[PDB]
């Protein structure tokens, strides 16, 4: 029975690898959108722009922000998610006695990366501050995806060991 | 040693074949992506380095 | 412009694969996979000889 | 459509004193048209990205 | 792991090949139109600026 | 006349891409899709080795 | 293990070569600007110049 | 001698290929620059002496 019970542990570990794969697949889009928003804020920071070009960069910035929120909320695998922040942590099976393989969730929603749902710049100084804001958000996002990838690697090694 | 219900040596050969399969899979993925650090699953720190610098 | 070209060269050195090594690693790994498959096919047959005893 | 960019089907200038205002009117219409086309292109790029993610 | 109904590695290779194909398609468009932002899809604000300047 | 020339030059700097870099990017992407098609054709064959076991 | 540790050494040497490369890419600009400044001070060393050109 | 894990000859040929590639890159740099001492990396004594005589 102790040997037969390990199939559920293997299934839970590979299910966790699948959900972290979905989280990384959304995080690629989140990182590309953060890079585009950084380019938009960094372009709007220039004073030489007229009001029309600044308003156009502002509109693209808000649109990419909404697209980032949508890509964050859409990241889930059969009703569970490590990116939207819906739960602090998932506990995967690792033993016959059911001791958990912790995989802490890393929120990738705008509020979890420091941005608000209504974050935007209104003038060149606010855009210049938003450069550093989007930079810090991109940094924390890359750190979160790196932690998720390390956790998926631990899932794979534990699956081979099981 | 004598056995019809199971044979450990076939299980060991299967483990080695699955290890070779994972090696060939990672290798063909490295070939078709053009990179040795294709994602955070490869190695998270170096990949965060590459993404930030990119 | 030289700065961006240098950053692209640096991120490529961080990421670009040693593809010439990858070709040899592929050519070896396919052989190792075929040898592992044949070794497993041989391992499956070892306990089947017991029927000859009866 | 003309109504959506601030123009009308009857829009015209009867004399140069009105053509001077029609200049700024057509300029504002071109501005709003380019802005709406840029928003449409951004929406199409978002659809393509969500398509790849799906 | 050892699946006959599905092979995930081939799907990952298809995703890599599709990404390379989309990159080559964007390169073909950039080569033939002579422009990095030929239309509003390429970059909305930049295309609106180029259009108003033109 | 000089102002219109400066405006067209600014539009070109704002939209036109440099070409010599894509001149190499195109050939590299052709080699890359070829390597990706080869890697995918290799990946398709890995499941089929199981038939030798039967 | 000592062989596998050397990949980090090669990566660090590549990062250092990229840093030296960006350093020299700046240093060419420092040298050309210093040549222009020497030419400017040498032109200003003339006593024959009026206040405006100086 | 024979081994599926490591073949030294492929590594040796790859090292000679990298060496000829590096010499070819230096040759192309000497051609496109037109100088035997294009930069401080090539030869610092001649580089500094020539920059000052120039």
């Amino acid at each position: 029975a102790t040997a037969s019970s390990l199939n559920s542990v293997k299934d839970s570990l590979q299910r966790g690898q699948s959900t972290i794969d979905v989280a990384l697949a959304a995080g690629d889009t989140i990182t590309d959108l953060l890079t585009k928003m950084k380019e938009k804020a960094l372009a709007a920071s220039d004073t030489s722009l007229n009001t029309a070009s600044f308003n156009a960069l502002k509109a693209d910035f808000e649109s990419l922000r909404d697209q980032l929120q949508k890509a964050a909320t859409n990241a889930k695998f059969n009703g569970v998610s490590l990116a939207d922040g819906s739960t602090t942590k998932l506990s995967f099976l690792a033993n016959e006695d059911g001791s958990n393989f912790t995989v802490t969730a890393q929120t990738l929603s705008l509020t979890g990366i420091g941005l608000t749902a209504t974050s935007t710049f209104t003038d060149a100084a606010t855009a210049k501050t938003m450069i550093a804001t989007i930079t810090t958000s991109l940094q924390t996002a890359t750190n979160k995806l790196s932690s998720l990838g390390t956790s998926s690697v631990g899932l794979d090694t534990h699956l081979t060991f099981v | 040693l004598n056995s019809i219900n199971t044979n450990p040596g076939a299980l060991l050969a299967l483990q080695n074949l699955n290890s070779t399969n994972t090696e060939l899979a990672a290798t063909q993925g490295r070939i078709n992506t053009g990179k040795k650090v294709a994602n955070a699953k490869d190695n998270g720190a170096i990949w965060s380095m590459a993404k930030m610098q990119s | 412009g030289k700065l961006q070209d240098s950053l692209d060269a640096g991120v490529g050195n961080l990421v670009d694969a040693d593809l010439a090594k990858e070709s040899a690693k592929l050519q070896s790994l396919q052989t190792k996979q075929q040898l592992g498959v044949q070794a497993l096919s041989i391992a499956n047959q070892t306990p089947q000889t017991i029927l000859s005893l009866f």
